[PDB]
């Protein structure tokens, strides 16, 4: 197996100050994620963003910057004028409530509320801070029926077993366009198996002896077997937009002139993604794969005799449920039965997960929101993600041996291997002929330009496939506007 | 099905009976009549 | 794989617009050219770009709110329905200052199950319900008692009726196919004589089987039916306000933004179901040859012996269920991959009856919700919102999508084409799979738009996507080329 790659993180030398904002009170400076480490060596003790108080040159800008309407003085949200008094909190100071009918809390909010309301990471997978609000009503009474409600309650008291009344309805939050509670399921199984013998000899006498004799045993087992439920789908709204407070202030925050520094902050805590729509599931996945070989030869002449055999096993099985209680996702992780699928669909019920969903990039959120065109800001935060996209992307982490997945945990990368230590040489059970595949190293920066040409670049791996592997989608060259 | 049924056999009246009180419905009857016969007359399995 | 992705392209803008005398706005383009397959990067840029305006054209916009304004949700709503007891502008605004509440339902009353999902718009060309346009929540009164088994309704304004309609059907078909062949043919010859002899020897055997089972059971389990009412429509609030945002001038993109929201057609008569489809596919193979031969001389002596023994055993099986209604438990166990025992059977159509999806459906263009006592200059709106739905069609229709590896379906969500894979195939374009080959599914490429005036035409070619190549299926469902009146 090859060598190790280790190397110690680096930050870069710092950035210049940027000048003391009014109402912000902070000076901001960044270092530009240089080289976070390659799956070993040690972490930086630095980090990409810096804020340092500071005096301003000039007096704070008053809420006249909402305009003809109220703003929370101690927070972010500007609001339409019902809202104040509305009987609801609509801001993070709570003030469109201060110095004064909706009961629609009632229902409680629709499951998924938060995830989907959460940015997204399309370089590490996690979520991020609230980019909609997730609990935003602007006013709105909107309750949606729940599907799957039915559930059993048995009386002593007069002899029922009936189903409870509880969870029938949920508030949607208004960053929600619909959240629709149609029950599915769709499962698709796939069973081959494939198995063959052959058996050979030859002889010859004279009088002189040879004799000769082969065989071989062969057997393979595939199955997929994948299985998607859902009670409720999604969709975000396009256009009136709330911005959670915290994006709000983290987005006002923000300086009218390009300094990556901030954006990519923006970026890094409100995701480089948000989630304009998804369905709310359970998946269970289970994929079983068998191979077995045996040989045998024989030789004899006259005189001496010899004889060998070899044989092979291997298996490989994945259970993996997404959605459903702790206790019933570990019985169908443990074991595949009409026992563990019920009781999961059951737990589905309470317990369901976000299991496919549709994005836009994060700086679409504003042209959607109340707060009217932002262009300046806009093509910043764009402008930084287009920088973003290279420098935290997940594709500097580096090989991973046997498959596993290269993440940026913040400024560190992982390889999480399916088998084995983490890193370089994840395996020492399987031999040297086990199949990886060739996965993408990184794009260039964007390159020299002409008035009709400018490039940006890829690898479809560095390395070969090991062995019999697969490879990329195939590209090398993308092209930009000069 | 005691608890949930649905219709098995059925006698029919034409459609055209039952024009009521609406404006001009003594003609509306005769015209949902033709418009019935013309509705057959695309509908008839004759023309296949 | 054999690939190099396809990054969208939206094309170079329209022209602006004129401003708009009542949006005070103007508006601007693009068509979507070709969608993002592959993975290859998207372009959306959510299909839209406009601009505030200086201009100063009179505006009729003010159709009157008879009744009482919605102050949140510029709705108007019937001065009867002011403290009914129920929030009929969405924001609760009719309750206000309600010198007395009257009540109306007497008992609690659920919803119909599904109701408000009815409520939605399709887009009929992905088959999704897009967003609301009806508000499913609006009761006019009502309170009318309605029973399915021993539980209570409410029935929203907006609908004609919801009723079980209690039908079911099952249809299973089981098939076996099996073949067998067996040859052994020989050979023997000797000479002697008193010194010299000769043997000879063959013995053979050829061997084949085959088997397929077949099965398919299908329940379909219909269990409401919904009519919408013709119209008199009471619209949801976030429809009507983007119907109010529309231009009376002509520039497709705003218009198309309302299909996005909405749907492209309102649903107006459902079957509402449950779905079993269950199907178990199984071709089975096995073959053997065995050779044995011998030749031998004496004079002195030699003798040959040989042995060729071979077999070959295979089974390629797939297996799919879909379930479309019920309750997550007896989803997942009826989704199990063994055939349902009647009891999961039995506790599935009953929650069914609390959980259905749309079997079948008829539906309207969305222009017809589109009228006169809810909008000004509503009539320019339709013919507007006619066009774009045309156009808007030609957008959202598959046939820009290329084709998938393995018999893959497009269905072409948002701006992105991507190939659904059936069983026993893998991948981004569907490619990777175990097999040998499969049959192929025609559809056609995009129609051309339309020939001159005085009789029109539109024509359709199947090049890469038809069925000979690896021996496919059916290449059609409608006409080949096609041709009507100009008026
Ligand atoms: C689950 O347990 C049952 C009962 O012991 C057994 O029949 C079945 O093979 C098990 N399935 C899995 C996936 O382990
Ligand atoms: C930031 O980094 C410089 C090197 O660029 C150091 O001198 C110092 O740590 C500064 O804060
Ligand atoms: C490479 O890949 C990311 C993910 O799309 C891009 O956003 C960025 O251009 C990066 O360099
Ligand atoms: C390469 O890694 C995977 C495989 O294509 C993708 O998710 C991505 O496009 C990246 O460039
Ligand atoms: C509209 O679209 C073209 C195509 O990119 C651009 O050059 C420019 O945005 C034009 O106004
Ligand atoms: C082009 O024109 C018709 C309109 O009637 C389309 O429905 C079809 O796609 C054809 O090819
Ligand atoms: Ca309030
Ligand atoms: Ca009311």
């Amino acid at each position: 197996a090859a060598t190790p790659a280790a190397v110690t993180c680096q930050l870069s030398n710092w950035s210049e100050w940027t000048d003391c904002f009014p109402c912000q009170d902070k000076k901001y400076r960044h270092r530009s994620l240089l080289q976070p480490n390659k799956f070993g060596g040690t972490i930086c003790s630095g980090d990409i963003w810096d804020q340092a108080s500071c005096s301003s040159s000039t007096t704070c800008v008053r809420q006249a910057q909402c305009g003809q309407d109220f703003q929370c003085k101690e927070t972010g949200r500007c609001l339409k004028r019902h809202l104040v008094c509305n009987g609801d909190q609509d801001c993070l100071d709570g003030s469109d409530e201060d110095d004064c009918d909706e009961d629609c809390s009632q229902y409680e909010p629709i499951p998924g509320s938060q995830k989907a309301a959460l940015g997204y990471n399309i370089l590490t997978q996690e979520d991020a801070q609230s980019v909609y609000d997730a609990s935003y009503y602007g006013g709105q009474c909107e309750t949606v029926y729940n599907g799957e409600w039915r559930e059993l309650r048995y009386d002593s008291t007069c002899e029922r077993l009936y189903y409870g009344d509880d969870e029938k309805y949920f508030r949607k939050p208004y960053n929600f366009l619909k959240y629709h509670f149609e029950a599915l399921a769709d499962t698709g199984i796939s069973s081959e198996f494939y198995d063959n013998a052959n058996d050979l000899l030859s002889k010859v006498k004279k009088d002189f002896l040879n004799e000769l004799n082969k065989y071989n045993e062969k057997k393979f087992i595939f199955t997929r077997i994948f299985t998607k439920v859902q009670t409720a789908h999604f969709k975000m709204r396009k256009d009136d937009i709330m911005l959670d407070e915290g994006m709000l202030q983290s987005l006002m925050e923000l300086p009218d002139q390009y300094n990556y520094g901030m954006y990519a902050k923006f970026i890094n805590d409100y995701g480089t993604h948000y989630i304009t729509s998804g369905s709310m599931g359970g998946i269970y996945e289970y994929i079983l794969v068998i191979d077995k070989a045996k040989m045998e030869s024989l030789g004899i002449t006259s005189g001496k005799t010899e004889r060998a055999r070899k044989a092979m096993a291997v298996e490989d099985i994945i259970s993996r449920v997404r959605g459903g209680s702790s206790g019933w996702s570990g019985g169908l992780a443990q074991n595949r039965s009409t026992i563990t699928y019920r009781s999961w669909g059951r737990s589905l019920k309470y317990n369901p997960v976000v299991i496919d969903f549709e994005m836009q990039p994060i700086h679409e959120v504003l042209r959607h929101t109340s707060l009217g065109p932002l262009e300046a800001k806009r093509q910043n935060l764009r402008r930084a993600l287009d920088q973003y996209l290279m420098e935290f992307n997940a594709c500097r982490c580096g090989p991973c041996f046997n498959n596993g997945v290269p993440i940026l945990e913040g400024t560190s990368c992982r390889c999480q291997c399916r088998l084995g230590s983490l890193g370089a040489a994840c395996e020492q059970t399987q031999t040297e002929g086990a199949k990886a595949d060739g996965s993408w190293s990184c794009w260039s920066s964007w390159s020299v330009c002409r008035a009709g040409i400018q490039e940006r670049r890829r690898e479809c791996d560095n390395p070969a496939p090991q062995n019999g592997g697969a490879s990329c989608p195939g590209r090398k060259v993308q092209t930009q506007a000069c | 099905v005691t608890n949930l049924p649905q219709v098995i056999k059925q006698k029919l009246t034409p459609l055209y009976e039952l024009v009521k009180e609406v404006p001009c419905a003594s003609v509306k009857k005769l015209y949902l009549k033709w418009a019935l016969e013309e509705y057959l007359d695309e509908f008839d399995p004759c023309h296949c | 794989v054999t690939l190099m992705p396809i990054d969208c392209e939206l094309s170079s803008w329209s022209s602006w617009t004129t401003c708009d005398p009542c949006q005070k706005k103007r508006y601007r383009y693009a068509y979507l050219l070709q969608p993002s397959q592959f993975h290859g990067e998207p372009c959306n840029f959510s299909d839209k770009e406009v601009e505030d305006c200086v201009t100063n054209r009179p505006c009729r916009s003010q159709v009157r709110c008879e009744g009482f304004v919605c102050a949140q949700t510029g709705r108007c709503v019937n001065r009867r329905l002011l403290c009914n007891g129920d929030n009929d502008c969405g924001d609760q605004s009719d309750e206000a200052n309600c010198r007395r509440i009257y009540k109306k339902c007497q008992h609690e009353m659920d919803q119909y199950w599904g109701i408000g999902s009815l409520a939605s718009g399709i887009n009929l060309f992905t088959n999704s319900f897009e967003g609301p346009v009806l508000d499913h929540r609006y009761y006019a009164g009502g309170c009318s008692p309605h029973y399915i088994l021993n539980t209570r309704f409410r029935k929203p304004y907006n609908v004609e009726s919801y009723t079980p309609q209690t039908q079911g059907k099952y249809e299973f078909i089981l098939k076996e196919y099996e073949s067998y062949s067996d040859f052994e043919r020989n050979v023997t010859e000797k000479m002697a004589s008193k010194d010299r002899g000769k043997h000879y020897i063959r013995r053979t055997k050829r061997f084949s089987h085959t088997k397929s089972v077949f099965l398919h059971a299908r329940s379909d389990l219909e269990v409401a039916h919904y009519k919408l009412k013709p119209r008199s429509l009471m619209l949801h609030y976030e429809f009507l306000q983007r119907v109010k945002r529309l231009p009376l001038e002509y520039s497709y993109g705003e218009y198309r933004d309302l299909f996005r929201d909405f749907g492209t057609h309102y649903i107006t008569e459902a079957v509402l179901g449950g779905i079993y489809e269950y199907t178990l596919v199984m071709n089975k193979e096995a073959m053997e040859r065995g050779d044995y031969t011998l030749n031998n001389v004496h004079a002195r002596g030699i003798l040959n012996e040989i042995k060729d023994r071979n077999k070959r055993d295979t089974m390629v099986e797939d297996l799919v269920v879909l379930v479309r209604g019920g309750a997550s438990e007896h989803i997942t166990t009826l989704a199990y991959q063994e055939l349902p025992t009647a009891d999961l059977m039995q506790e599935w159509g009953d929650a069914v009856q609390y959980n259905p999806a749309i079997i079948k459906v008829k539906v309207e263009p969305l222009y017809e919700l589109v009228t006169a006592t809810d909008f000004a200059y509503s009539s320019t709106v339709r013919q507007n919102m006619k066009q774009a739905l045309e156009e808007f069609q030609k957008e959202v229709s598959s046939c820009h999508c290329a084709p998938c590896q393995g018999n893959g379906v497009p269905v072409l969500k948002g701006s992105r084409c991507d190939c659904i894979c059936p069983v026993g195939s893998q991948g981004l374009a569907c490619e990777v799979s175990y097999r040998k080959n499969t049959p192929i599914d025609g559809k056609w490429n995009c129609w051309s738009n339309w020939s001159s005036c005085s009789g029109r035409r539109k024509t359709r070619q199947r090049q890469c996507n038809n069925p000979p190549p690896q021996n496919g299926g059916s290449p059609c469902s409608g006409p080949a080329s096609e041709t009507l009146d100009c008026s």
